[PDB]
């Protein structure tokens, strides 16, 4: 450290230490007086270059502050920096780690301000050399090993990040802002920028994204996708470009409400489909929603080869995954016109390929009954559906069924609800129809129409391929001008066909849907297929829904119930959406009524998410309001008031579940909390809205996926045995499903406690029965979600009917929508060209460790398990494919996806 | 109000049916009960200096993590646990325990094997948790556990040290205490005579990872230790101190404060106010034969 | 006092028959005659 | 000590503050305690110190 | 941005969630207005103040009780208002009419000292794959301590008895410590983590109570899985030998017996004891049946060293100098709390440096200084 | 199943069952312990119809005998409290005592004199037939696909507890699960015929019984 | 460390909220014993707490 002069070159860098000799007395001097010395200094740059990279490793304060501080006055005071014009230009080089010296090691308040705004400005105007650059590698990739350099380096980097940022809060932009001085834009910084990026991908990850998004633009992602499209494997594998990339999207998915986001997304889907695996394609093309991207992919294999080889197979499989069914549509018939095989192609793009593989899993399933035996009264009527709840999915039961005594001995409503639950034994399948028919030809009206929602359920997992489609039985039921009958055929279309929106299907709903003149209590139905029908693709924000909505309020107001069910209808029409819907919403506040306003709270929630937090502050100064302007004044009505209040709460609570999927899966935690408090809430806001919160809560849990399941659902149900309304207790029972038996187990003894405990009322015990049998399927046959599966981001297209009954009293009528709750996941297995129906191993992580993703790539040590098991809910999602050892090769990458495992033996 | 109000916190009350009036102005503190009881000050480095190694070896592996413990996170490196100081006793073991306590900001809780620092547990199998959980209030803090190892004489037969017994307790603990509530700052001082007669199993793999020797003292350490005593003391001038350092050779740190002592209580006798060279050549004289009369026949300190 | 509370109740008790024995407290025309049935029972300091 | 009794307790309150008033007591001109104990098995750790 | 994704999400949402609740206090009040609002008013007077705590002895049922207080005086009060009797039942810590001595109600419950070493404050911040590698013997411990509790369907199927204890057993440092915190994150139920060294004990009568309560406890916030670390400890640890000895070891054992097991039939008290000295057990601790699948640990192979040796070289700065292999040479069948120290040891010829990189030449080094220690307190050199 | 057929015949009779540890019997001060069983049996006297169930009585129950400086004698007081209830100076009015020991190896002479413990019955380990007999009660029990023999694990085990066929079952479960079967067939019961067996020798769970009072 | 140390401060803002929220919540907390059936016993239990007999 101590001076011991020029004795030796290691003694003149601790020389140096304290005072420099050749940086500071001879160059200054030499600088303030001949100017045929800039030769000399042009020469002695290169000298003073390896003093600063010696003494890197010294890392003291004092020592680099006192040393340098007379060239740090010099760029104003003697150089003036234009002496000799270029000449201290290409000298800025050790001048620039000097005021740094002041920003970062020292800290003295007053020049770490003003300096900041110095080093922006000549950073860009030494990045005009390109020399700028060279700067920062030397520093980023490092020379020497100090704690210095670990704080210093950002704050060069920041300078970029700060003026970017600064051009969007203040729209003036440019240098005419002093924080920075610097220009935005210019072929001078912008130069700079992309070599920044290129050193600071390699060595880094930092910023990158601040960079891309702080211009705003996709034209910045668009950029980025030709040096990581080089990079995709001789630089580092497929799989670590991947985790590179799909985070653009999710740090800054929850980042990006609509407009932005959309854009964003598309230029990643790019990148994945520019890279080797076609596998990350098909995922976010799905997620965008747009026919457009799925078309790209599917294309991608079919259309060149014009060989049958692995590629039609491929392709048909990737399509097949979304069980909404709006990839399947549209995949079919490319196969038709190629024709290498229309028999193999066709039916494995259909989900009629799912239900083959359905009879191997409950091979292993069998049936375990547990079904109620009460007769007589109401509770022949509850004992009848819960058959049906308990053999949900293809199961076997035909002999139960065809003793027809317990079914001629529903009534009312009871009979049409009674055939719609024997429909369910046979969901999922071809066969069944059998049953349906013979009560359907015979007897009342009541059992014809039941007949038609149990085809509607059956009909689910055969629809495409124009293999006995919905559409063909349905139409006939349609034409014939009886009310029971219409409504229930197209209701059971919707269903069936999903999120397909054929041309067919489509333009049989497109002219109704425009009568509500005639007062029609079952008429909800009308909208409310359609809107189910709507969702899982883009939205058209159909004007036959938009219009109908309108009459209705026009023609009556009687029928609450009416028009409650059609407030919903349109919100849920308009999911799988966001962009357009904030057109709409206006739209629909242009006529104002305070019945209307009760429409708009909803629609806000669908055109806002991708962010709500706008949105959540909202649906909760609305809560406030009524107590409010009662609250003001000492310091008809009766069913506009109630659709107000009503509409709020199930807005509140849609609003923050498609929020909490999309984006961070840490938050959902809080998320179901926001409802906790929300309920204290409500069971808190009035009397009245009390009864609307407890039902919603459990809808919440099921759509936000909470990660926590043991706690939550069980303690709140506790409160709610007192409080009216036990359709709360089929509310918890849709989430608490899971992976069956691991939540499960403590469900059924809690709900089962208040049940059977409490009769007091046979209408309240129906109600608590039914959710008991939904919750579990014997020997874990399948699991419920409401997200897609494919994506855990995603969200469902078939489960939108139980999100929808919640917002109302329990009724009879009720009982009959409750029947259908279509949803499935298929269980994975390893597929062969003759169709293999095992799965060898996999791994099953309960928790992912990777803080390299959200949504955690499953890691490479796992836990093991065997052959042919459901594919595991929470504590189980994460999923690797152990087959490697075994000589075999996944074809379609699995990460606790729905698809199936599909390998390539070697 | 009750967030007004907290636990070991002084309330008055107005007794006719107990009604809180005010807080107190008082407040009780349950860790300087037993620090109190057993009385240890706490030093600096000056009043250590001459054993001027061991100053650095436990500055690196003590202090270092207290101050900045981000440097360890970067390296990853699970920060040191048990620290064992040992050696010959008074070699001034204890009084670098002291000294780092100051300067790291911590608590120096001297422990002892003593049971009348308690009143409200008594024994040490149920308060070692309760021990860690006082310093983690008063946080930091330095936990000097002191075994001795030949305490009692039916305890070293009967575990090789019943104080190396709650010091296997800590220790296990003290395994996960790498994130709880965020890392350690509750460190391990430990300290003994030697580690022959410490259980093979508080020196297993990864439970101890730095080891202390301290030796006697130098001829120029026992010199410095020497110097701080006549600072209190007032001599005459031309009295080498690196002469009387040469007159002892001592073998602990123990000797040379009784050589400081036995000078003036023969000034004392003198009654003159100076301390006078031949009072060193008599004082040196005392000590070094005390040394030998408890080692002749392997005498105790008392009967 | 290694066993239980009962062996320092004994040794409260002692203590004081020290002190007043021989003490600052002195005696007097008062006489001790202890009448034992086994003497190597007793602590040496009432053997004194 | 034990310590595990109320009697204890009371022993033990006493000589705490015998030790806290030795404490009080010190840098006077008076002379710090006399006293004699017939065995050195009965001192704690502090009071010894 | 792949910490940013998780943080953006979860903090908005715990700002919300506060700010929720704040403008809910008041809320909570509103749904009642004489509807509870009322019942409050009537319960309160009742109670008055100051409510006097008492201890109860026992209940007689004709709606009375005898409390002993501790305050002397017993009082044979009257089981009157706003109370239930099976909230009551011996042990409880009762709310007294400071008049006319009624129990109103039972509110008060008060945690022991030693149920505080007992319970954890902490949820392992560690999970498993932190000394992985024998990773065949660790699904002997997630079978039968994680899987029965996440699973009821498994073992309904073959139906019986599910799973029930394990004993762990080995060399030190082979990983047994960190096997039991590492299913007890997993699993998320009530751990339960002592000492054996604090069952033994020098007062006598104390050491069966202690060993009687954990089990006690474990049964009633049930699930609990106990870990008793060091069950060796109960014959090579004790004190003095006149309320030490032959004599409380001898009952603690007994006592343990009747706790896993006996007749109780408490809780669910899962047990995994960690040991090494198993032959300093009972045969009916050893019996099967409190030990089902029990689990054997012998030192790693070369191959399995590996593993142990590149999930500890993950956390340090590394560069393409270091060489892991050469380090498993020189090691042959040692703990992989060998392994552990060593790269511990490795940051501490870093810090000794000040220098933040990691190389070979660290690893290297202190792998003498991990063998110095195996083979010096030897004194043979070359087997004698 | 010592402790077993204790609990089957506490579903039957229907008595009052008070049970007792004898490491509860031992408190931090003597003749606190004297208290204790004093009491207890005076209860049981009130008490019609009562059972009171000696567990775990190896402690506490022991044999008498002189140290001259032990420990032992403070415990012994509480031995001897036991003795002076059963014979007492009234006759118990139907109090059943079982009294339960691992071991007859060390027991007191005066409670277990013959006249107050009455008959007393040798527990045994169950035969060539007595295997098959529980092990058939276990296996009813389990789901084990028909056509097996109960006979054939009884001759492969040595003479056993039946406390191994209970854990043969459940061992033999968990390689069910990692087969991935519903079912038990014959060829997991043999590995876990083999692990127990293994076990036991490699510790000594049988023909030992540890303590010395 | 900077793409670190950012997150690391804004974790420390974080665990702020959930000490404030530990508050809030235990601000309007209510207790019981027995509830609804020993709302009854209050009507009874009154008039026999008026006498002595304890
Ligand atoms: N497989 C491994 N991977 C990572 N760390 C390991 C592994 N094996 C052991 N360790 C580490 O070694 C240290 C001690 O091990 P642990 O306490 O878990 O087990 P043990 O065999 O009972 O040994 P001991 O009781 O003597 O510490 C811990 O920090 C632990 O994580
Ligand atoms: N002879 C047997 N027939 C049937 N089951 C048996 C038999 N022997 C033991 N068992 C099994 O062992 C289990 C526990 O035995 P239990 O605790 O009742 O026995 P014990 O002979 O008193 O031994 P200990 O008291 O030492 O535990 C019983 O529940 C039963 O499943
Ligand atoms: N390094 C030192 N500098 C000055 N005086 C010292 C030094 N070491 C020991 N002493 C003196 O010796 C005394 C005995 O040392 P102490 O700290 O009690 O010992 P131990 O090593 O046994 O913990 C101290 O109180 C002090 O007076």
């Amino acid at each position: 450290m101590v001076d011991e002069s020029d004795k030796k070159q290691q003694t003149i860098d601790e020389q140096s230490q304290i005072s420099p000799e050749k940086q500071t007395p001879n160059k200054k001097d030499k600088k303030k007086e001949e100017e045929e010395q800039l030769s000399e200094e042009d020469a002695k740059l290169k000298t003073d270059l390896e003093l600063l990279v010696e003494r890197l490793k010294e890392d003291d304060s004092s020592l680099y502050e006192a040393s340098l501080n007379a060239l740090k006055e010099s760029i104003k005071n003697s150089t003036s920096s234009m002496t000799a014009v270029p000449k201290p230009l290409k000298f800025l080089r050790p001048t620039y780690p000097d005021l740094c010296s002041i920003y970062d090691k020292w800290t003295d308040p007053n020049l770490k301000s003003s300096l900041a705004d110095v080093l922006s400005i000549l950073a860009m105007t030494y990045s005009e050399n390109g020399k700028h650059d060279s700067l920062r590698y030397r520093l980023l990739s490092d020379v020497s090993d100090f704690e210095g350099w670990g704080h210093e380096y950002i704050r060069h980097l920041a300078l970029e990040i700060g003026e970017v940022y600064n051009d969007q809060v203040e729209k003036d932009a440019e240098d005419e802002t002093s924080s920075d001085g610097s220009k935005s834009d210019g072929s001078a910084a912008t130069s700079g920028f992309e070599f920044s990026k290129e050193d600071t991908l390699r060595l880094c990850l930092d910023i990158v994204p601040y960079f891309l998004k702080h211009n705003g633009e996709e034209d910045a992602v668009d950029l980025l996708l030709e040096i990581e499209s080089i990079d995709k494997l001789p630089q580092f594998v497929d799989e670590n470009t991947f985790q590179r990339v799909c985070q653009y999207m999710v740090a800054c998915v929850p980042l990006l409400p609509p407009p932005e986001d959309v854009a964003f997304l598309k230029t990643a889907y790019s990148i994945y489909l520019s890279q080797n695996e076609l596998t990350d394609a098909i995922a976010l093309a799905v997620r965008l929603g747009e026919e457009d991207m799925i078309r790209s992919v599917f294309d991608a294999t079919s259309d060149p080869v014009m060989h049958k080889q692995l590629a039609y197979i491929l392709a048909a499989q990737k399509t097949s995954f979304e069980y909404e069914g709006v990839q399947d549509i549209i995949g079919n018939g490319k196969l038709s016109e190629h024709f290498l095989y229309l028999a193999k192609e066709l039916n494995l793009t259909g989900p009629k390929v799912p239900e083959d593989i359905y009879k191997s899993h409950l091979d292993n399933s069998k049936s375990v009954f547990s079904s109620a035996g009460l007769d007589s009264a109401q509770q022949n009527l509850a004992s009848s559906f819960v058959n049906g709840f308990l053999n949900l999915g293809y199961c076997n039961d035909k002999l139960i069924v065809d003793n027809d005594n317990w079914v001629y001995k529903t009534k009312g409503d009871g009979m049409t609800s009674a055939v719609a639950s024997i429909g369910s034994i046979y969901q999922w399948n071809l066969d069944g129809l059998q049953q349906l028919d013979k009560y359907l030809y015979v007897d009342e009206p009541e059992v014809k129409a039941g007949a038609l929602l149990g085809i509607g359920i059956s009909a689910s997992g055969v629809h495409d391929g124009e293999v006995e489609p919905a559409l063909l039985l349905l139409q006939d039921y349609v034409t014939n001008p009886d009310t029971k009958i219409s409504s229930a055929a197209i209701l059971g279309l919707g269903i069936a066909f999903a999120g397909s929106k054929n041309d067919e299907v489509l333009g049989l709903l497109l002219p109704i849907a425009a009568s509500t003149d005639l007062p029609i209590e079952t008429a909800a139905m009308a909208s409310l297929a359609l809107a189910h029908v709507f969702v899982g693709t883009c939205n058209g924000d159909i004007t036959t829904s938009i219009m109908d909505n309108f009459l209705e309020r026009t023609a009556i107001e009687l029928k609450t119930d009416w028009v409650r069910f059609l407030a919903l209808a349109l919100g849920i029409l308009y999911m799988g959406q966001g962009e357009q819907v904030d057109d709409v919403l206006e739209t629909i506040s242009a006529i104002e009524h305070p019945m209307t306003s009760a429409i708009e709270v909803l629609v806000g929630s669908c055109a806002y998410t991708g962010t709500g937090d706008v949105l959540l502050i909202q649906d909760l100064l609305h809560r406030l309001t009524p107590k409010n302007v009662k609250g003001e004044e000492d310091a008809e009505i009766k069913s506009e008031e109630k659709k107000g209040k009503s509409s709020d709460k199930d807005a509140t609570t849609d609003g923050k579940n498609d929020d909490e999927e999309e984006e961070k899966e840490a938050g959902i935690v809080d998320e179901l909390a926001y409802a906790v408090l929300g309920i204290a809430l409500i069971a808190l806001g009035e009397d009245i809205g009390k009864e609307m919160s407890l039902r919603h809560f459990g809808h919440l849990m099921h759509y936000g996926n909470e990660h926590i399941r043991r706690m939550v659902p069980l303690a709140m149900g506790i409160v709610s045995v007192s409080d009216p309304q036990m359709k709360v207790f089929d509310t918890l029972t849709r989430f608490s499903h899971d992976a069956d038996l691991e939540v499960s187990m403590n469900s059924i003894f809690a709900m089962g406690l208040c049940g059977a405990g409490t009769n007091n009322a046979r209408l309240a015990q129906l109600l608590r029965q039914l959710a008991s049998y939904y919750s579990r399927e014997q020997d874990a046959l399948f699991i419920t979600r409401l997200a897609q599966g494919l994506l855990h981001l995603g969200k469902g297209t078939m489960t939108m009917d139980v999100f929808n009954d919640a917002h109302v009293l329990n009724k009879v009528t009720l009982a009959s929508i409750l029947t259908t709750a279509v949803g499935l996941v298929s269980p994975s297995f390893m597929l062969k060209h003759h169709q293999l129906f095992y799965m060898l191993n996999a791994g099953i992580r309960p928790k992912f460790i990777l803080a390299l993703n959200d949504e955690g790539e499953p890691i490479k040590v796992n836990v093991r398990v065997g052959q042919a098991v459901e594919t595991v809910g929470q504590a189980g999602r994460p999923k690797k494919i152990t087959g490697w050892i075994t000589q075999s090769t996944p074809v379609l990458l699995n990460h606790g996806e729905r698809a199936e495992l599909e390998t390539d033996e070697y | 109000n009750v967030k007004d109000l907290k636990a070991s916190q002084r309330v008055c009350l107005r007794s006719d049916s107990y009604m809180l009036h005010k807080v107190l102005e008082n407040k009780a503190d349950p860790l300087v009960s037993l620090m109190m009881v057993e009385k240890v000050p706490d030093s600096t480095y000056d009043m250590v200096g001459g054993l001027t190694k061991q100053i650095k070896e436990i500055k690196e592996v003590i202090e270092l993590p207290v101050k900045h413990p981000e440097l360890f996170e970067s390296l990853g490196i699970a920060q040191p646990k048990g620290v064992i100081l040992y050696g010959p006793p008074g070699t001034g073991k204890t009084l670098l325990a002291r000294a780092v306590a100051h300067h790291t900001d911590c608590k120096f809780i001297r422990v002892s094997g003593a049971e009348l620092v308690q009143k409200y547990i008594g024994e040490g199998s149920r308060m070692v948790r309760e021990l860690f959980v006082m310093a983690r209030e008063h946080a930091p803090s330095i936990i000097f556990m002191d075994e001795i190892d030949s305490i009692g004489s039916t305890r070293v037969e009967g575990s090789g040290g019943g104080d190396s017994e709650v010091q296997r307790t800590m220790l296990e603990l003290l395994n996960q205490l790498d994130g709880f509530e965020t890392s350690k700052n509750i460190k391990i001082i430990m300290a003994t005579n030697r580690l022959d007669i410490l259980d093979p199993a508080l020196l297993r793999p990864g439970r101890i990872d730095r080891k202390i020797e301290f030796p006697p003292p130098s001829v120029a350490a026992r010199a410095e230790i020497l110097r701080i005593h006549s600072r209190k003391m007032n001599l005459t001038r031309g009295i080498n101190l690196r002469k009387v350092a040469e007159k002892m050779n001592g073998c602990s740190g123990a000797d040379v404060k009784g050589v400081c002592t036995e000078a003036g209580m023969y000034a004392l006798r003198e009654r003159r106010i100076h301390v006078t060279q031949e009072d060193f050549e008599l004082a040196v004289g005392k000590v070094m034969n005390k040394n030998q009369e408890t080692a002749i026949s392997v005498a105790k300190l008392f009967k | 006092s290694e066993g239980t509370s009962a062996d320092r109740e004994i040794q409260r008790t002692l203590m004081e028959l020290l002190t007043q024995m021989d003490g600052f407290d002195n005696l007097g025309q008062t006489k001790i005659i202890m009448a034992t049935n086994r003497p190597d029972t007793l602590d040496p300091a009432l053997l004194r | 000590f034990d310590a595990q009794t109320g009697s204890d307790r009371e022993v033990q309150r006493i000589l705490i503050e015998l030790l806290t008033q030795m404490d009080g007591f010190d840098q006077s001109t008076n002379v710090k305690v006399i006293m004699a104990t017939n065995r050195a098995d009965t001192l704690d750790p502090a009071l010894l110190r | 941005r792949c910490k940013l994704k998780l943080l953006r999400m979860e903090r908005i949402k715990d700002h919300l969630l506060l700010e929720e609740e704040f403008v809910s206090n008041s809320e909570i009040l509103k749904p009642f207005e004489k509807k509870q609002e009322e019942e409050k008013k009537q319960l309160e007077e009742i109670r008055g103040n100051p409510l006097s705590i008492g201890t109860l002895e026992e209940i007689i049922d004709d709606d009375h009780a005898i409390v002993t207080s501790p305050t002397m005086p017993d009082y044979y009060v009257s089981i009157l208002s706003f109370v239930d009797k099976e909230l009551l039942e011996p042990g409880c810590s009762v709310l007294l009419h400071h008049k006319t001595m009624s129990i109103v109600g039972v509110l008060q419950d008060d945690a022991d000292p030693m149920v505080s070493v007992m319970k954890m404050d902490k949820s392992p911040t560690e999970s498993y794959s932190d000394i992985g590698g024998l990773e065949s013997q660790i699904q002997e411990i997630k079978e039968s301590v994680e899987l029965p509790l996440t699973h009821p369907e498994l073992y309904e199927e073959m139906g019986i008895k599910p799973p029930k204890g394990v004993i762990l057993y080995g060399a030190p440092g082979t990983g047994k410590t960190l096997l039991a915190k590492a299913v007890a994150n997993q699993t998320s139920a009530t751990f339960l983590r002592i000492v054996g060294s604090e069952l033994i004990q020098k007062y006598l009568g104390d050491g069966p109570r202690l060993c009687r309560q954990i089990f006690k406890v474990a049964g009633e916030n049930a699930p609990s899985i106990v870990f008793i670390d060091e069950i060796d400890a109960i014959g090579t640890k004790r004190y003095d030998s006149n309320s030490g000895g032959e004599r409380e070891i001898q009952r603690t054992m007994l006592e343990l017996l009747n706790q896993l097991d006996g007749f109780d039939d408490r809780g669910d008290v899962k047990v995994i004891m960690a040991t090494n000295k198993i032959e300093t057990l009972d045969p009916a601790l050893i019996r099967p049946g409190r030990i089902d699948r029990k689990i054997l640990f012998e030192n790693p192979d070369l191959s399995t060293k590996k593993k142990i040796l590149g999930i500890h070289t993950s956390k340090m700065n590394l560069s393409e100098d270091v060489n892991l292999e050469t380090l498993v040479t020189t090691k042959d069948d040692l703990s992989g709390a060998d392994i552990q120290a060593m790269c511990t040891e490795a940051g501490l010829l870093a810090l000794r440096e000040r220098r933040m990189q990691v190389t070979a030449e660290d690893f290297k080094q202190a792998k003498e200084r991990v063998m110095k220690n195996k083979v010096e307190e030897n004194l043979e050199g070359l087997y004698l | 199943g010592k402790t077993l057929c204790a609990r089957a015949v506490a579903n039957r009779t229907d008595a009052t069952f008070i049970r007792v540890i004898g490491s509860e019997l031992v408190q931090k001060y003597v003749g606190e312990g004297a208290r204790m069983v004093r009491e207890l049996f005076e209860m049981a006297r009130t008490k019609k119809a009562c059972i009171i169930f000696f567990d775990e009585i190896d402690a506490v129950g022991g044999a008498r005998f002189d140290d001259g400086a032990g420990g032992d004698n403070e415990v012994q007081r509480t031995m001897l409290e036991l003795i002076t209830q059963l014979d007492g100076f009234d006759p118990r009015g139907n109090i059943k005592v079982m009294f339960a020991t691992n071991r007859p190896n060390t027991l007191d002479p005066a409670l277990l004199r013959p006249g107050r413990i009455d008959r007393k019955v040798e527990f045994s380990l169950p035969d060539l037939e007595g295997r098959a007999n529980i092990f058939r009660i276990h296996s009813k029990s389990m789901s084990v696909e028909r056509g097996i023999r109960w006979e054939l694990i009884s001759r492969l085990c040595p003479n056993s507890t039946g406390a191994e066929l209970r854990s043969v079952c459940t061992e033999a479960g968990m390689f069910a699960i990692r087969a991935r079967r519903k079912v038990a067939t014959e060829k997991d019961f043999l590995k876990a015929v083999d692990k127990v067996i293994s076990g036991y020798k490699k510790f000594s769970s049988t023909s030992r019984y540890m303590q010395y009072n | 460390a900077a793409p670190y140390a950012a997150k690391l401060k804004q974790t420390e803002n974080d665990l702020k909220d959930i000490e404030a929220r530990i508050k809030e919540k235990a601000g309007v907390k209510e207790s019981d014993t027995g509830l609804a059936p020993s709302h009854l016993w209050d009507i009874m239990g009154d008039r026999q707490r008026l006498g002595e007999e304890h």
